[PDB]
RNA sequence: CGUAAAGCGCACGCAGGCGGUUUGUUAAGUCAGAUGUGAAAUCCCCGGGCUCAACCUGGGAACUGCAUCUGAUACUGGCAAGCUUGAGUCUCGUAGAGGGGGGUAGAAUUCCAGGUGUAGCGGUGAAAUGCGUAGAGAUCUGGAGGAAUACCGGUGGCGAAGGCGGCCCCCUGGACGAAGACUGACGCUCAGGUGCGAAAGCGUGGGGAGCAAACAGGAUUAGAUACCCUGGUAGUCCACGCCGUAAACGAUGUCGACUUGGAGGUUGUGCCCUUGAGGCGUGGCUUCCGGAGCUAACGCGUUAAGUCGACCGCCUGGGGAGUA
């Protein structure tokens, strides 16, 4: 039933025909996602994530879309998990070897930021170092303490994070996605039909997934 | 094309009854009436190739209908031939 | 114009199968029903039904085992332009026994396996694999 | 067989090929068995003898074919009777540069006559040929004649293709939509055959303003049988007759069925208070983008170059040659 609030889908004609089974369709030329259909799938996905969390694996929230980013740095960051709230640089997963050096550089500069060399040499070299540091922080943040490939991915949007989904499929990593009417399934192992634009709705998804992952191995 | 009054006259005079516009005799009679009427039009002008293509379609349709009737019921095929004046 | 209704039935199945349709629908006929019956008993389709009386309509329910379809390839053999008849000893077998060849024998439509057991040949309607 | 060679320029159509759906009958095709025949050798499968092998040899199998007899009746064919979904007829309307004939209107170019007025006009990259003091060019008035129809105008419309634009009348072809009635497979394709078929070209008789092959002169150039300039004949126009060809192209034959979507144009129609130019549907044609699939790739993609069926046309390395 309507456990959610009032989002009733999104999008209009930019609709992917593969979403037909999940569409209700009605008011003022806007597609209405069939909430009755998503509730069982959403619960089924929540259960699988709970199973993975009990196994103590990673889930990799990604919500590059602003107005959804911080909500992964919110209590979504709480759980001992990892996120990518900014541009997903191509190759973050399919070549972990090269990005390994980038995180190593990030780690070294974080230490230097408080204990090492941060004041020596001209203020100009100080400010470039800091702005370079924050560039690494916001580009690859929570992912810093990962140290290996994940065990699952959680994507707020599918057609907007297609690069991440494709890399996961290439490496055989399960993918759980919130697919809108405009988005494309078949790259996702567990589809969750639901609006991915509304701030209220996306928080609802992140809270529910956050809550089920709070319960780790127990 | 044939006038509404003219069309009704042939239909009632060749069909088994009124509103029997589909019978082969009615169809052949209607084509024959229009083919004969157009002979005057093409005697004059004589260069209206685009309209003559419509006339040839009438001739071809009538030939096919007549062939079907001859194969189906010879007796009706004949009686129609003399009534309308067609050679073969 | 419509020259080969049987090939029409076969391609309707093929296209609907590739489009992931749940069921396909078509005008009915004795021969179509006989062929559909053989497909059902061989496990290539779920079921079939006929409706209406003056214009009977035949509907087939297609089968999927996994994400992919069940009827891998369905091909017409004896077509109106060239009809194929085989003796008992020349009956073909598709992909080495796997899959069937629908054959219309003097005792009705049946598979190549069934016809070979009954010891009589006939017209090769189609191949299914 | 879009671009590598290959869809006839387009139609109509005889022979031919193929053909919706139900019942009965026949048993020609088809299928089953049997009989006769299918020479021997050879080839193939099972032993010996030449010491082995080659070679010789016993028996079988095979000779895939033909004829006859006896059966089977699903499919194809024949015959008889049906059915309405393919095809067609009727009723009422809609849009359209569809076609043939006749009439007529306005703008403009040229020419002829006259007026006013005076030294240039025209042309080019620059010039010159050319026109002008015998009065041009410019400007105004009157008249003659031919050709084409600004704006509307629109990947707009119509036509089988070629193609078809002022307005009016006459004769005439097709397409589409609403609802109902009618016939009852009457269908699709089509070698040969027949018809239509841009422009140029040809014959006879007219007409002739503008434009303009050929031709003439002036330029450019090393040359310039050209590009540029000034003139200009056939032709372009009309009637009748011939020609039968084009990058006649969507470089894509016709017909039928099936297969996710998005945005437009144009033309019908049903219902809902039109309660303005609205809302919900349902047909025809048409443009652009794209999914699966297909493709060498480019790209095509419900108007397929996707998945299929029927028939036709055509290709088999380049040149010689679409020539003798
Ligand atoms: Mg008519
Ligand atoms: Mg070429
Ligand atoms: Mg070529
Ligand atoms: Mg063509
Ligand atoms: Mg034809
Ligand atoms: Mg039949
Ligand atoms: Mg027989
Ligand atoms: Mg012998
Ligand atoms: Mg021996
Ligand atoms: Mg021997
Ligand atoms: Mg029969
Ligand atoms: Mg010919
Ligand atoms: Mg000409
Ligand atoms: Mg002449
Ligand atoms: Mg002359
Ligand atoms: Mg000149
Ligand atoms: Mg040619
Ligand atoms: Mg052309
Ligand atoms: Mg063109
Ligand atoms: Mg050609
Ligand atoms: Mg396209
Ligand atoms: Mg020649």
């Amino acid at each position: 039933m309507l456990k959610a609030g009032v989002h009733f889908g999104h999008q209009t004609r930019y609709w992917n025909p593969k979403m037909k089974p999940f569409i209700f369709g009605a008011r003022n030329k806007v597609h209405i996602i069939n909430l009755e259909k998503t509730v069982p799938m959403f619960n089924e996905a929540l259960a699988e994530l709970n199973k993975i969390a009990s196994r103590k694996g990673k889930i990799l929230f990604v919500g590059t879309k602003r107005a959804a980013s911080e909500a992964v740095k919110d209590a979504a960051l709480s759980c001992d998990q990892f996120f990518v709230n900014h541009r997903w640089l191509g190759g973050m997963l399919t070549n972990w070897k090269t990005v390994r050096q980038s995180i190593k550089r990030l780690k070294d500069l974080e230490t230097q930021s408080q204990d090492g060399t941060f004041d020596k040499l001209t203020k100009k070299e100080a400010l470039m170092r800091t702005r370079e540091l924050e560039k690494l922080e916001n580009s690859l943040g929570g992912i810093k303490d990962m140290g290996g490939l994940p065990d699952a991915l959680f994507v707020i949007d599918a057609d907007h994070e297609h690069i991440a989904i494709k890399e996961a499929n290439n490496l055989g990593i399960p993918v759980f996605a919130i697919v809108d009417t405009n988005s494309d399934p078949d790259g996702v192992d567990f589809v969750i039909p639901g609006n991915d634009d509304a701030i209220r709705a996306v928080t609802l998804y992140l809270g529910a997934v956050a809550a089920t992952v709070r319960e780790g191995r127990s | 094309s044939l006038s509404t009054e003219a069309t009704a006259k042939i239909v009632s005079e060749f069909g088994r009854d009124a509103n029997d516009t589909g019978s082969t005799e009615v169809q052949v009679a209607l084509l024959t009436a229009q083919i004969n009427h157009l002979q005057g039009h093409f005697a004059e002008h004589k260069k209206d190739h685009h309209s003559r293509r419509g006339l040839l379609r009438m001739v071809s349709q009538r030939r096919k209908l007549l062939d079907y009737l001859k194969r189906k019921d010879v007796a009706r095929y004949t009686q129609l031939i003399e009534r309308l004046g067609l050679r073969r | 114009s419509m020259q080969d209704p049987i090939a029409d039935m076969l391609t309707r199945i093929r296209n609907g199968q590739a489009a992931n349709k749940a069921a396909v629908t078509m005008p009915s006929s004795k021969l179509k029903v006989a062929i559909a019956n053989v497909l059902k008993e061989e496990g290539f389709i779920e079921d079939f039904k006929v409706e209406g009386d003056t214009k009977p309509e035949l509907e087939l329910t297609l089968k999927y085992f996994q994400g992919k379809a069940v009827v891998e390839s369905i091909q017409r053999v004896s077509r109106p332009g060239l009809r194929i008849y085989k003796r008992k000893d020349e009956l073909p077998k598709v992909m080495a026994g796997l899959g069937i060849a629908v054959v219309s024998t003097s005792k009705g439509v049946m598979t190549d396996r069934a016809a070979r057991q009954a010891g009589l040949g006939g017209e090769i309607i189609c191949y299914v694999a």
